[PDB]
RNA sequence: AGCCAGGAUGUUGGCUUAGAAGCAGCCAUCAUUUAAAGAAAGCGUAAUAGCUCACUGGUCGAGUCGGCCUGCGCGGAAGAU
């Protein structure tokens, strides 16, 4: 999981879901699509 | 809501011990009981189950939501079952079943022979197929992904342990 | 002695991907890591090998009784391969004529001249698990150099006459140039073979096919890699054809007033080309 | 006809027996003999003076089995058959070069209803001059 | 929002055609049928077969959706007996 401050939603499909309150995005096929933290 | 506009209808076959908070569900093979938490209203009214979000947990639609999809899952999973199969592709990986016991054929320089729970009926018809039965949804799932994460799909041959209805995504070397 | 070698699998695999006919012949009792037997059908003997040892024991025995069947449903399948190889098997298959050990390779040797069937076998070369084993079948599915046909010299120009020579020693002599390494001794070297006839030490053995004379000088053989002087060469031994001053790819090896080859087939091309430069220019003289 | 399985109308002009790579992929769906599909339409391919792209469709069936449809060619190559050159749309609303009235786009449209139920005469006369506009050329009558 | 569900089909959409064949990119950017379809968004990809967005055409049968303004909250937030 990479880490930087902006949560950008950049892939077509990408989920957000606010797990432990650290917002982390999920891609479906990318992993490289996948930040955590903001 | 959707949730609310969601009744579940228990049949003949599964009988429930409404014991307030405390729900046993007698079934075909087992017993599926969940205790559930204090935002809901129980009642198996007629024949088709009603429910309801209890006051000051306002919330507890979502806490009742899960309900209202679990029993349902219940009772239909005590009596039907789970067929939960995965694809052993790995060279020279084999799977069989004694007991209740399963090997683990995984490159290693020792056998894994692990042994799984009650609620839990394993089948293998091959080397590379292997058949997991089951009353609960959790634990058709859990004993089956323990399996899966000790050799998780490569994404660059399509070697691992994988799900029956799970597509990977393997690339391509495109250096050496 | 592998995880996932299934010998019944590859077998059937030449009959989908090289669509060749194989009817094997040495099947498995294992379980791939206690595996002690190989199973040989014609003599229905499994083969005893050696606990961990580089090579004591052949112990044959009978099948074993957890493979009882097996072996059942795949002798019936040999014995099939001699009623389609030779047409005098066919109503002997039916009829129930019994079908020997020793009967039914009369049949599938003339089906090596062909090569219509390859005789597979399975077993370890480095566990010491089938080497005892394999090799006797080479006198017996692979061929010799007197049961093949031999040298056949056709001419030169003249006509198109291919003439089967013997594979005695009553013929012209005739060798064949191949595998010509060097050497920091004597320079030139050969790894040459002879088909038939004999040759003394020292011969005037020409080229014939690029016009050009050399003469025949001390002959060596080897253990694959030591010098031991081979003087008198019989039909059929393999050596170093020494002190050729010229020799090409596939020549001739023959005396004058003789039969004489003419034949180089298919003359490769070398396609990866890089560009090697010297380090001092003492070097590139070198 | 049929459904999701397969419906994709390709084929070009038919001098060329070999599938064409990019055609040979409708050809790569539901698994064809190749020589088939040559041995089809080579009985009424000697009707004609080839150079232009004639189309059909595939259609397939359950085991084995497949079918096509043939039409004649339509009137967009017709279009750059007559005026010599097989592309023109450089500059659309830029180019006036090249004249062919209505009488000539209607007996290629006979053609088309002697053929098809759609592409219509008086419907697609305007789209037979959309496709005059679009390669930059005239139409006067 | 999901399961059935056609992805109605003129076309090869040029150029330059080697493939730049809706899926490399510049100019057009009409539509034969318009109760469902654009000379077009990505993946499959040399091109396409595979899979969708397009309208949800038929079922559920009620609410639902994207942004503007403020009350506060989370992340951003790592230091040395």
């Amino acid at each position: 999981m990479k880490v930087r401050a902006s949560v950008k939603k950049l892939c077509r499909n990408c989920k957000i879901v606010k797990r432990d309150g650290v917002i982390r995005v999920i891609c479906s096929a990318e992993p490289k699509h996948k930040q955590r933290q903001g | 809501s959707r949730v609310a506009k969601a009744p579940v209808v228990v049949p003949a076959g599964v009988d429930v011990k409404i014991n307030g908070q405390v729900i046993t569900i007698k079934g075909k093979n087992g017993e599926l009981t969940r205790t559930l938490n204090d935002a809901v209203e129980v009642k198996h009214a007629d024949n088709t189950l009603t429910f309801g979000p209890r006051d000051g947990y306002a919330d507890g639609w979502a806490q009742a939501g899960t309900a209202r999809a679990l029993l349902n899952s219940m009772v239909i999973g005590v009596t039907e079952g789970f067929t939960k199969k995965l694809q052993l592709v790995g060279v020279g990986y084999r799977a069989a079943v004694k007991g209740n016991v399963i090997n683990l054929s995984l490159g290693f320089s020792h056998p894994v022979d692990h042994q799984l729970p009650a609620g839990i009926t394993a089948e293998c018809p091959t080397q590379t197929e292997i058949v997991l039965k089951g009353a609960d949804k959790q634990v058709i799932g859990q004993v089956a992904a323990d399996l899966r994460a000790y050799r998780r799909p490569e994404p660059y041959k399509g070697k691992g342990v994988r799900y029956a209805d799970e597509v990977v995504r393997t690339k391509e070397a495109k250096k050496k | 002695d592998r995880m996932g070698a299934n010998f019944l699998k590859v077998v059937n695999q030449i009959k989908t991907r090289l669509g060749a006919n194989p009817v094997p012949l040495q099947l498995a009792i294992g379980a791939e890591e206690h595996f002690t037997g190989v199973v040989d059908l014609v003599k229905m003997k499994a083969i005893n090998w050696n606990d961990a040892d580089q090579g004591v024991t052949f112990e044959y025995e009978d099948i074993p009784a957890d493979m009882v069947e097996l072996a059942n449903e795949w002798h019936q399948n040999l014995i099939e391969s001699a009623a389609e190889a030779s047409e005098e098997l066919m109503e002997k298959y039916l009829g129930g004529e019994e079908l020997t050990e020793a009967e039914i390779k009369g049949a599938l040797r003339q089906r090596v001249l062909n090569n219509e069937i390859i005789l597979v076998t399975c077993g370890s070369a480095f566990k010491n698990k089938g080497v005892q084993a394999m090799l006797d079948a080479v006198i017996d599915y692979l061929p010799s150099p007197v049961d093949v046909p031999a040298i056949n010299g056709i001419l030169d120009d003249g006509k198109d006459t291919p003439a089967e020579r013997h594979a005695s020693d009553d013929e012209p002599f005739s060798a064949l140039a191949f595998k010509i390494a060097t050497d920091p001794f004597v320079g030139n070297l050969t790894f040459f073979r002879v088909y038939s006839g004999v040759v003394n030490s020292g011969d005037t053995v020409l080229n014939s096919v690029k016009a050009a004379r050399e003469r025949f000088g001390r002959i060596v053989q080897m253990h694959a890699n030591k010098r031991e002087e081979i003087k008198e060469v019989r039909a059929g031994d393999i050596a170093a054809a020494i002190g050729l001053k010229d020799v090409t790819t596939g020549d001739t090896l023959c005396d004058p007033d003789a039969p004489i080859i003419l034949e180089r087939m298919e003359f490769p091309e070398p396609v990866i080309s890089i560009a090697v430069e010297p380090k001092t220019k003492a070097d590139q003289e070198k | 006809a049929k459904k999701v399985q397969a419906y994709v109308k390709l084929q070009v002009a038919a001098g060329m027996a070999n599938p064409s790579p990019p055609v040979g992929p409708a050809l790569g769906q539901q698994g064809v003999n190749i020589m088939e599909f040559c041995k089809a339409f080579n009985a009424k391919t000697d009707s004609i003076e080839k150079g232009l792209p004639i189309p059909v469709v595939i259609t397939v069936y359950a085991d084995r089995s497949f079918t096509f449809v043939t039409k004649t060619p339509p009137a967009a190559v017709l279009l750059k058959k007559a005026a010599g050159i097989k592309s023109g749309s450089g500059k659309p609303n830029k180019d006036k070069v090249g004249k062919i009235s209505r009488a000539q786009l209607q007996e290629i449209a006979q053609t088309k209803a002697a053929d098809m139920t759609g592409a219509d005469i008086e419907a697609m006369t305007r789209s037979i001059e959309g496709t005059a506009r679009s390669m930059g050329l005239v139409v006067e009558d």
